């Protein structure tokens, strides 16, 4: 149940499926030539978001990019205002955007905060911090798509039967509640930053002609790539 | 007949379709078109799903109808599975999920042959037509397998 867990090679993930389909153990086989390794996040309603969180910040802990952090406070500013214009109170998310923009900061190498590899691990390990950051997500989200409601109604009315307010406030805020295709295009807007989602199920069309497929998200191959089996989200380490 | 489908970054499909196809058919027409598994995607008009044995006329779809394609990207979700052996394993899982589907899920990992099992919870046997959020299952909860043959 750790949150997060260790980087473990990608012969672990070959081993739940090596007394079973040959479909996924094929598959898997292919996804070694394109993956080193996996991190497996918890599976429970946030590990989407979960994944994103440390996939990102590992990213800007590993490449220092100071100006993808600008760029990606930019658009955190204007996140900010979109809830504010939406009538949420600022006690109900400022907090969760302060804890995030602290975690940027800290993961950017030079002073005093300055986090490594570990203390990030146990962070985004540790309830009381990892739960703020996904809340911010979660938030970030929500106004995505209220900012959009015209465009992501008619896809929201056919998951649920909600209204996208509705979609929102019981789908998207809630810690614990699953996200979905929807809540994975609006935070990839919303942030500016890609997402590669490589699509691990038993699914052949063409009989003996196996690939791996993937959908991309992309508002330069994505820095964030994540293993998901029809369910569930890990992170994914390309070679 | 044409109809139309639009996807979550605007992207519009044009599909050749005929009101007796079945969804799983248009699933295959929009595969070809743009290569995701018809078992990824999610076909919605008029706010409804569209489920695979169904056809277009069953949804009222006519002539230049437009459809809307969500994929099935849906998570966190992950339960275990011990088995009566002692080991015990993680499935990837979503509430929608029948009883059925998740014994094909077992198959995929353990090979073991889904007409051979049987899955415990709550001191009952779980139903092959029941859903995990028909029995209130959640994240870590642990189902118990048991085998039996004819």
């Amino acid at each position: 149940l750790p949150y997060v867990g260790d980087k473990e090679p990608l012969s672990t993930l070959a081993a739940e499926f090596q007394s079973g389909s040959p479909i996924l153990q094929e598959k898997i086989k292919l996804l070694g030539e394109q993956y080193d390794a996996l991190r497996r996040t918890r599976g429970d309603g946030n590990c989407f978001y979960r994944s994103f969180m440390f996939s990102y910040l590992e990213h800007i802990l590993e490449t220092q990019d100071k100006a993808e952090v600008e760029r990606i406070l930019k658009k955190i500013e204007q996140c900010k205002k979109t809830l504010a214009d939406l009538g949420y109170i600022e006690f109900t998310f400022e907090d969760f955007f302060s804890i995030f923009i602290d975690q940027l900061e800290s993961v950017l190498q030079g002073h005093e905060s300055s986090i490594g590899a570990e203390e990030l691990l146990e962070r985004t390990r540790d309830q009381m911090v990892s739960d703020y950051v996904v809340m911010f997500f979660r938030f970030v989200t929500s106004g995505e798509i209220q900012r959009r409601a015209e465009f992501f109604e008619p896809f929201i009315s056919g998951l649920t039967n909600s209204t996208v307010v509705q979609f929102c406030k019981a789908s998207v805020e809630p810690m614990g509640e699953e996200s979905d295709h929807v809540h994975i295009i609006a935070l990839s807007d919303a942030l500016g930053v890609p997402i590669r989602v490589m699509y691990l199920d038993r699914s052949s069309c063409d009989a003996g002609n196996i690939s791996v497929n993937h959908h991309d998200f992309s508002p330069e191959k994505p820095y964030i790539t994540l293993l998901y089996r029809p369910g569930h989200y890990d992170i994914l380490y390309p070679k | 007949m044409q109809i139309f489908v639009k996807t979550l970054t605007g992207k519009t499909i044009t599909l050749e379709v005929e009101p007796s196809d079945t969804i799983e058919n248009v699933k295959a027409k929009i595969q070809d078109k743009e290569g995701i598994p018809p078992d990824q995607q999610r076909l919605i008009f008029a706010g409804k799903q569209l489920e695979d044995g169904r056809t277009l006329s069953d949804y009222n779809i006519q002539k230049e109808s437009t459809l809307h394609l969500v994929l099935r990207l849906r998570g966190x979700m992950q339960i275990f599975v011990k088995t009566l052996t002692g080991k015990t394993i993680t499935l990837e899982v979503e509430p929608s999920d029948t009883i059925e589907n998740v014994k094909a899920k077992i198959q995929d990992k353990e090979g073991i042959p889904p007409d051979q099992q049987r899955l415990i919870f709550a001191g009952k046997q779980l139903e092959d037509g029941r859903t995990l959020s028909d029995y209130n299952i959640q994240k870590e909860s642990t189902l118990h397998l048991v085998l039996r043959l004819r």
